[PDB]
């Protein structure tokens, strides 16, 4: 029978959409399914950062250390094994954004 | 005594600068000084210099010791300031830095050392170019 | 054998980690010649309250984790 | 007046320097200047009852550990007692401000924790706390002991005597416990 | 002890010192050193130091400086006064902070590549970087969209480009430099541009010196 509406992906007009490889496994997946998290990292650990401000050196803006910008694409097949998205229940599959 | 060569000028409050570019692969850990003109190398110790096991080429440990080995050889270089330039293999692969990163920038800050700015230059590119493994890619 | 044995003590008794079940996680509060009051985030292993006192043969670390 | 033990052995004769220590030993309290080692205590009832064992009785318990040999202090109170007075005849000195001494150095700062995933054997760095710093060095003092003990006209008495004493110099060359307590350190600090 | 290691003739002995320096409107200060190997005959001592190039952050003018310290400015030794770099305006930039900073999904983003004359016999190539700014107090959600139909971003491309061709048609590249960095064109654009859609964050994102003259 079917599971879902969207089968995962948000294809709703086009017949076709870029293909792009996962974080991961480097498998070739669908934009619009393929699951997505651009996160804002940090390049130090917590109680690590104190330690390069001290010893930092130029001038302090108050700006510290760049955040690094990671740009996150991962495929169904690893996403879900890598802990991102757990097999959700019945009626919760149709919850967006908890 | 001791015949230094960083350019005949001192002053603790005349701060010297030196541009450390680090390549923190999954594999290797690199950590490079050179002028900020990056034309000329003086100091390069990677993972793999200080430790036996290839699987041990990244690691935390190998990060401290070729950072604090860097420190050592710079203030006799004269340099106590060092810029970072950040990457890890962008090309095609994981954009996300090593892991002997954030081991080896803390080394050269614990070790002493100032820090100027600080960079990320992992080359993201435009397009992009058939990556790693091909169609399902590392599988197991 | 010439080592740089810091003392520290337990600030706060975290939690319990590596599925061992027997290992615990502790914050320390420092108390030596070299730094002192650093904070760090160390993992025991053995019978500890809060208070303590551990000589930590390697100032340099602090791993950490919670969940 | 101040009961010495075994009848002539100042407990005040001794004091614990390092603050590790402090509350993880006996020497130090009123309750614990006991003529005898012997109390029947209720210790090992709470979850840290242990600590206020007079360390001695202690000793004389990790002692008595020998399957068939062993179960029965009254005996081990003995083969204590003599080693003290054999390690006194060498050191002259409160052989509990030796024993003591020899708790603190026999016990390993650092250990590895055996985490292993799918076959593979990992380890980490871990720091090992006082009471089981302690308790680690007894048992390891004694441990030794019986290892020449054994078919030999040594007595335990005089193996233990001989042991205490190496184990609060840290030679490493005389001291079944201490070569743990450097070794364990050591592959420890490789693991790590 | 037994060492396993011992100084024994330092590689960095016959090594040249230098200091970075460039006019144009940046401080006279001979900001971070360089370095280089001695003469030998051949090799002519500040000589191979022609085509080297700096990358700079600003930090160049002791004022505001510090603030706007994310315009990566390169330089290229131009010419050597005796143990003195000399050097001229090569190319200015910006950095991973900034570019990654301004970008949020649920706004446009717009660029605009221009090949600039300079009267000085300078060709330049600066890239612009746009976007679109809300105007509801509706923090930009899934339920806001500041989009702004292609025509209208090429309307502003279109715009962007064609003022800043004839305002390097009419500088120095002394002037234009000094103009790119600051907050002057951020202001300007803005002005043509409220007219076709209110932007923010507006940039110079990047400049090449394409081709120039040594007259
Ligand atoms: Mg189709
Ligand atoms: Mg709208
Ligand atoms: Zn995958």
């Amino acid at each position: 029978p079917v599971k879902r509406r969207n089968a995962g992906r948000s294809q709703k007009n086009r017949g076709h959409t870029r293909t792009v490889p996962c974080t991961n496994c480097g498998r070739q997946v669908a934009k619009d399914k393929a699951v997505k998290r651009y996160t804002v990292r940090d390049m130090v650990d917590p109680s690590s950062k104190r330690d390069i401000q001290q010893k930092l050196a130029f001038e302090n803006e108050k700006q510290g250390i760049p955040k690094l910008y990671v740009k996150l694409q991962y495929c169904i097949s690893c996403a879900i094994h890598s802990r991102v998205v757990r097999v959700r229940c019945a009626e919760d599959r149709r919850i967006r954004r908890p | 005594e001791v015949i230094s060569y960083g350019p005949p000028n001192v002053g603790a409050n005349e701060n010297v600068f030196g541009v450390c570019h680090i390549m923190a692969t999954w594999n290797d850990t690199f950590i490079h000084v050179t002028d900020l003109s990056g034309r000329e190398t003086l100091v390069r110790v990677t993972g793999g210099m200080k430790v036996k096991a290839d699987r041990e080429e990244s690691s935390p440990y190998a990060a401290m010791q070729a950072a604090i080995d860097v420190v050592n050889r710079c203030k006799e270089l004269k340099i106590n300031a060092l810029h970072i330039k950040l990457r890890a293999k962008g090309g095609v692969e994981t954009k996300q830095p090593g892991p002997g990163a954030q081991s080896a920038l803390r080394a050269l800050a614990r070790s002493g050392m100032k820090i100027g700015r600080i960079e990320d230059v992992t080359p993201i590119p435009t397009d992009s170019t058939r990556r790693e493994g091909g169609r399902r890619g590392r599988r197991l | 054998n010439t080592e740089e044995t810091t003392k520290a003590r337990i600030m706060d008794v975290l939690g319990k980690t590596g599925s061992r079940g027997g290992i615990t996680q502790v914050r320390v509060v420092l108390i030596s010649g070299k730094e002192e009051g650093r904070q760090l985030i160390r993992n025991v292993k053995g019978a500890c309250r809060v208070g303590d006192v551990l000589e930590l043969m390697e100032c340099e670390r602090e791993a950490r984790r919670l969940r | 007046t101040q009961p010495k033990l075994f009848g002539k052995w100042n407990y005040d004769e001794v004091k614990i320097q390092d603050p590790c220590f402090q509350n993880y030993i006996a020497c130090t309290t009123t309750k614990s200047q006991v003529f005898v080692p012997h109390t029947a205590g209720r210790y090992q009832v709470k979850k840290f009852r242990k600590t206020q064992c007079p360390i001695v009785e202690r000793l004389i318990g990790t002692l008595m550990f020998h399957g068939r040999n062993a179960g029965k202090k009254a005996l081990c109170i003995k083969v204590v007692k003599n080693a003290f007075e054999i390690i006194h005849l060498v050191t002259g000195r409160n052989p509990l401000e030796v024993f003591v001494g020899a708790v603190q150095n026999a016990g390993p700062r650092e250990d590895s924790t055996r985490i292993g995933t799918a076959g593979v054997v990992r380890k980490q760095a871990v720091d090992v706390a006082p009471m089981r710093r302690v308790n680690l060095a007894i048992y390891f003092i004694i441990k030794g002991c019986r290892e020449s003990a054994f078919k030999s006209m040594r007595s335990i008495a005089e193996t233990l005597a001989d042991e205490i004493i190496n184990a609060e110099k840290n030679n490493t060359q005389s001291s079944w416990a201490i070569r743990k307590k450097d070794e364990i350190e050591k592959v420890a600090k490789g693991n790590r | 002890k037994k060492g396993a290691k011992k100084r024994t003739i330092d590689p960095l002995s016959r090594k040249e010192w230098y200091d970075f320096r460039a006019p144009i409107p940046f401080s006279s200060k001979s900001f971070g050193k360089t370095l280089v190997t001695k003469s030998s005959g051949n090799r002519i001592a500040s000589e191979e130091i022609k085509g080297r190039v700096v990358e700079s952050t600003l930090a160049d003018l002791k004022d505001n400086s510090n603030d706007k310290a994310w315009r990566k400015v390169k330089l290229v030794i131009d010419e050597v006064d005796g143990r003195n770099a000399k050097t001229s305006f090569y190319g200015l930039d910006i950095t991973r902070d900034r570019l990654c900073s301004m970008i949020r999904k649920w706004q446009t983003l717009i660029e605009a590549r221009v090949d600039c004359k300079t009267n000085d016999g300078y060709i330049i190539r600066v890239f612009t970087l746009a976007f679109t700014k809300k105007t509801s107090a509706g923090k930009q959600s899934s339920t806001s969209t500041c989009y702004a139909k292609s025509s209208q971003v090429r309307a502003i491309r279109r715009k962007i480009n064609t003022f800043i061709t004839n305002e390097a048609a009419k500088l120095g590249i002394a002037e234009f430099s000094k103009n790119l960095i600051g907050e002057d064109y951020t202001k300007k654009i803005e002005k043509e541009t409220k007219n076709i859609f209110p932007l923010q964050n507006i940039t110079i994102r990047k400049v090449k010196v394409l081709k120039r003259p040594k007259l």
